[PDB]
């Protein structure tokens, strides 16, 4: 499958040992964008005066 | 002194270097000794080791302290460690080089390094001084 296609690999060293997505060094894992999307962010913010209303 | 030879001198060997001592030492350890585990998480390239080169007891500085410059708190040595030791071979312009000392020869071709260290301090006074 082309998007992940990696032909004729040339790798000088072995892979880097894992930390389980940060769980070894910090106390938590970071492997899914869905988790970050569950941390609140600003959607909209504004000031309203009497003059903006009916 | 009670023998034809003076007396027995204790010996300590490492690589191809042999150190002799004659008295009971004063010892200490900077921190708890351990075997590293998180260094493997820092570099995917295999860590080379050169024990016959690095495990070698090497001679550092000699520093001369006299009666007339010996006051309480006088600093005979104040050096960044191990920087000052590994970089003790300088040129005409006081620029260090890792190319001549076999113990330091791995430092020239590697970017990152780690080790535990041991430091011995030798003073050979006569029988009639105090300090």
């Amino acid at each position: 499958m082309e998007r992940t296609f990696t032909p004729n690999v040339m790798q000088p060293t072995p892979l880097l040992p894992t930390t389980n997505d940060g769980r070894v060094t910090f106390g938590e894992a970071f492997n899914d964008l869905k988790d970050l999307a569950r941390r609140y962010q600003l959607y909209w913010e504004g000031t309203i005066l009497e003059g903006n209303l009916r | 002194m009670d023998r034809p030879e003076g007396s027995e001198e204790r010996t300590v060997q490492t690589s191809n270097v042999v150190l002799g001592e004659t008295n009971i030492e004063s010892q200490d350890i900077a921190s708890k000794e351990y075997s590293p585990t998180w260094d493997r998480l820092a570099s995917s390239e295999v860590s080379d080791e050169y024990p016959m080169l690095t495990d070698r007891w090497l001679f550092w500085k000699s520093v001369k302290w006299e009666v007339n410059d010996s006051a309480f708190g006088k600093m005979l040595v104040q050096e960044k460690f191990p920087q000052s030791w590994v970089q003790m071979d300088v040129n005409v312009n006081n620029i260090p080089r890792y190319t001549n000392i076999p113990n330091f020869i791995p430092f020239n071709i590697h970017q990152y390094m780690r080790a535990d260290f041991e430091v011995k301090i030798y003073v050979n006074p006569n029988d009639f001084v105090s300090g």
